[PDB]
Order: C-alpha cells, then structure tokens, then sequence
C-alpha cells in the first residue's frame, strides 16, 4: 500500500522535476528471482507508488 | 472571490515584498511605503552594510 507521490516532486530549486517510476534491482527481486518468498517488514521492495 | 498569485525564484532564498498603499492616491502629498525584507545569511561574505 505505501504509495509516495507527492502533488509535484518538490525540486526546492531549478524547477520542479515530474513524477516518474524507476528501474533497477531489489532484494525482494533478488529473493524472487532467487525462486522463493520470505515474511519480514524491513525496507526489502523498493518504495513503489 | 477569484485571484492568483505566484512566487518568486530565489536560489538565494530570500526576497522582499512590498506592501502597497493600494488604494486611491491622491496628488502633492507623499506617501510612506513598507516593505518586508529577508537576507538569507544577508552579506554572506561581503561587507557590514
């Protein structure tokens, strides 16, 4: 559920830069990509939106 | 009511307003004038004044 758009990105700055996803590489990834699943509540998946 | 307003770009971070007398003005008077000034670290380097 922890979604974290802001209204605008908030770049206090040159100009306010826009909402956009990312990509790259995560623990929970490498846990799955690993074949597999685990129970925690650390900071595993990244902060998706 | 309907009005906008915007703001300023500071990379400083400080700026002035300047309160009007904004209203009817009359002739061969004067008038005193207010505004309201911020100075972020103010004379970084600078100078006293």
């Amino acid at each position: 559920e922890d979604c974290i758009n802001r209204h605008n990105v908030y770049i206090n700055g040159i100009t306010y830069t826009p909402v956009s996803s990312t990509n790259e590489k995560d623990m929970y990834s490498f846990l799955e990509d690993m074949g597999l699943k685990a129970f925690t509540n650390s900071k595993i998946r990244k902060p998706k939106m | 009511a309907h009005h906008t307003a915007y703001l300023v770009f500071s990379p400083s971070k400080s700026f002035v307003h300047l309160e009007p007398m904004s209203h009817e003005l009359p002739c061969g008077h004067t008038q005193t004038v207010q505004a309201h000034y911020i100075l972020n670290g103010g004379t970084l380097l600078g100078l006293k004044k």
